[PDB]
């Protein structure tokens, strides 16, 4: 299913977004590396 | 068609990071009226991925995590017209708005780190 988020804001959010986005990076990184 | 390679994966995960990570921008920066070419490029980014696998695939995981990513494109460009109603200047909450819009791409960027993964261990 989706994420449930109920009512965070905007902030949050984004700081979740982007820690998403940076395991992302890091593990395309780690592959690459192996 | 089988699994695609680690190589192609990462391509197209890497185009959907990218323009994911401008719509984080434009929601931070309120560049409100980008977020439908956003999510447009965003929707495009996603076709690409998806395409790199069968149109029936055969692991569980995939379809799981195929469908996450295509229902949070579709569910981030509906939330996107918003930007653009038919009188230009109409009422909007921005704040429900950003959320909703961050929320899709979360889980956008979620499915296409579960697809990377899947990839990965299979090769």
């Amino acid at each position: 299913p989706g994420s449930e988020f109920g009512h965070s804001d905007a902030q949050t959010l984004a700081m979740m977004l982007q820690e998403q986005l940076d395991a992302i990076n890091k593990e395309i990184r780690l592959i690459q590396e192996e | 068609p089988g699994l695609p390679s680690t190589e192609d994966v990462i391509l197209k995960t890497e185009q959907v990071t990218k323009n994911i990570q401008e719509l984080l921008r434009a929601a931070q920066e309120f560049k409100h009226d980008s977020f439908v070419p956003c999510s447009e490029k965003i929707h495009l980014a996603v076709t690409e991925m998806a395409s790199l696998f069968p149109k029936r695939p055969a692991l569980e995981p995939v379809r799981s995590s195929l469908r996450l990513l295509n229902a949070s494109a579709y569910r981030l460009q509906s939330e996107c017209r918003k930007t653009v109603p038919p009188e230009p200047g109409a009422p909007v909450d921005f704040q429900l708005l950003t959320q909703q819009v961050i929320q899709c791409a979360y889980d956008i960027a979620k499915a296409a780190k579960q697809l990377v993964t899947i990839t990965t261990r299979e090769k």
